[PDB]
């Protein structure tokens, strides 16, 4: 099936020169592809966007989505926290920077436009529990000072 | 899955559209390298905090939370934290990682401006995600204490000193050849 | 205050959710130990009881000062 | 620092894995 | 063959209600802190303060009268164990010298009730009922589950009562066992 791709680059929503997909209607400026592609050395062959690359390497199952996910959430384990976040951003296409919506409307002199115009009017143990240990003493430490202070403003 | 959101200051809030207005009214660009990268800052609020916190498992959340966030910056600042624009210095960059066979390290390079657009962003990625409801908790926790670290040092990284020295100001216009791709010729 | 620990609902039914936070988890006392019943590693174990320690080990002392402090106030009250 | 050698002697004291399994269900109960 | 889909938390409750009412030798302390009346009324209450269309009221109202009936109809009949009848016989013959009838529903908890909702299925089994009919009470009574899996913990804690007071259930002396059980 031969579908049309759209002629803005969803990456910026802007029309211009892009690159289209083959398995998708999806279609992106050189300079918004990761990384950006050169128009004078175009890749050979059929090129196809994040997403599309991400699903003919899961081959449309999800227990292998699943698997791949878990393997890469058990490699990060010092970054644990984002792990899952992280196999998100290689599998989805890129696209251009736009504050939130609440940020847009914080000040009322601040406009938008339709073009993005915007207008004014282990050893990791050991070191862990050495940190603990150094504050712990510092603080006590201040606390001691507190009862010198104290002691000796009330002394005179 | 979950609906989540971080109470962002107002003063960062002030410098997000500020930067807005510099980079698509103005036509401006930042300066890179920038003096302060990303690497500094974080390592500089993960050293400053390491030594006010007691329990080790809250020590070793923080430097858990700051490692992940170099690396989410790495990832996404190729991804979704530049402007039509800045591509193309970021796309320059990307040429000189090509001549000096360097792979690119976005982190060593960019300042504190493009991290408070991560971070504000960072909402609607964390919502996008499975992640349960307490690492989310968590999540937002760190980044909150974060930006208010970071507005406690409002000044340090965002303010421009003395509009006189151009050697100093974060903004730079940008060349006759900027908008040329800017305008689409 | 009663039970922490559930029953065991098999039938292959139960929800076994490794979490993506492990050094600040509370999530019951349901553990199941590993290298809705949520898994857990030793170090994750490790950790949240030498937090639980010398969380209440400065706790124990930051009462031991204002004890001893509103001793002082008293003290040069008289 | 020794804490870590502390539950190093412990798992070695223990021997047995399902012992030491129900060890550490009873300090994460604490 | 009708079917319902009851929560796991109260399959736990049942089953826990199994453990104490069989060999820990237990019975429900009654006349039980929140009854059935209070109960399906409280929820015909909240429910209705949320149902918009008139038809939706009228449908509640009608499910919970009838529960409330089935109540009055089945404990007697369906819903005691072997262990606890003489509590309710002895209630009953407290009825006859008050001559004030007996009409559960003022008198046993929540869990008798739940015992009744976890019959229903067959009860539902040995109809003529039409289909429709069948799934809207059965949908009714799934809606009734969800509030009482969100109230699980306002009524159905445990307490020991070996040791405190006022327990959801009570021990039972050594005449009660050898009245009730084994007679
Ligand atoms: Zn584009
Ligand atoms: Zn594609």
């Amino acid at each position: 099936i031969d579908f049309e791709n759209e002629d803005f680059c969803s990456a910026c929503n802007q029309s211009g020169s892009f690159l289209c997909c083959d398995t998708c209607p999806k279609s992106f400026h050189f300079l918004c592809l990761d990384p950006p592609i050169d128009p004078n050395n175009l890749p050979k062959g059929d090129w196809h966007c994040n997403e599309c690359k991400f699903k003919i390497f899961i081959n449309n199952s999800m227990a292998t989505l699943k698997k791949i996910e878990s393997n890469f959430i058990k490699q990060n384990n010092n970054v644990k926290i984002f792990a899952k976040l992280l196999f998100n951003i290689d599998s989805h296409n890129p696209k251009q920077f736009q504050l939130p919506n609440y940020i847009k409307e914080t000040f009322p002199a601040v406009k938008t436009g339709s073009r993005g115009q915007y207008s004014d009017e282990d050893e990791n143990s050991i070191k862990y529990d050495f940190f603990d240990k150094i504050y712990k003493s510092k603080m006590v430490q201040k606390r001691k000072l507190f009862q010198f202070q104290e002691s000796l403003i009330d002394k005179l | 899955t979950p609906k989540i959101s971080l109470q962002i200051p107002i003063k960062l809030k002030s410098v997000l559209v500020d930067d807005w207005e510099y980079v698509t009214k103005d036509k401006k660009i930042c300066r890179l390298p920038a003096d302060v990268t990303v690497e500094m800052v974080l390592n500089k609020y993960e050293h400053e905090v390491s030594q006010e916190l007691e329990s080790p498992g809250s020590q070793s959340q923080l430097s858990e939370y700051c490692a992940g966030l170099k690396l989410y910056f790495d990832k996404c600042l190729g991804n979704m934290l530049l402007y039509r624009l800045e591509r193309l210095q970021y796309d320059e960059l990307l040429k000189k990682s090509s001549k000096d066979q360097k792979p690119l390290v976005p982190i060593r390079i960019y300042g504190a401006i493009h991290l408070l657009r991560l971070i504000s962003v960072l909402p609607e990625l964390i919502s996008s995600t499975t992640m349960d409801l307490q690492s989310c908790q968590l999540l937002i926790k760190q980044t909150e204490d974060f930006l208010v670290w970071l507005l406690m040092h409002v000044d340090e990284y965002f303010n421009d000193k003395d509009p006189n020295r151009s050697d100093d100001a974060l903004y730079v216009n940008t060349s006759s050849q900027y908008e040329g791709v800017a305008l689409g010729m | 205050k009663v039970w922490k620990k559930q029953r065991l609902i098999n039938k292959k039914n139960q929800l076994y959710y490794e979490p993506l936070q492990k050094i600040g988890y509370q999530n019951n006392g349901n553990i199941q130990i590993i290298p809705k019943i949520t898994q857990i590693d030793e170090n994750s174990i490790k950790y949240d009881f030498f937090d639980k320690i010398y969380k209440s080990k400065m706790v124990q002392k930051r009462k031991l000062f204002q004890f001893q402090e509103s001793l002082i106030d008293k003290l040069v009250s008289n | 620092n020794e804490e870590v050698t502390f539950f190093e002697k412990a798992k070695r004291y223990i021997g047995n894995k399902h012992l030491y399994t129900e060890f550490l269900k009873i300090l994460n109960l604490y």
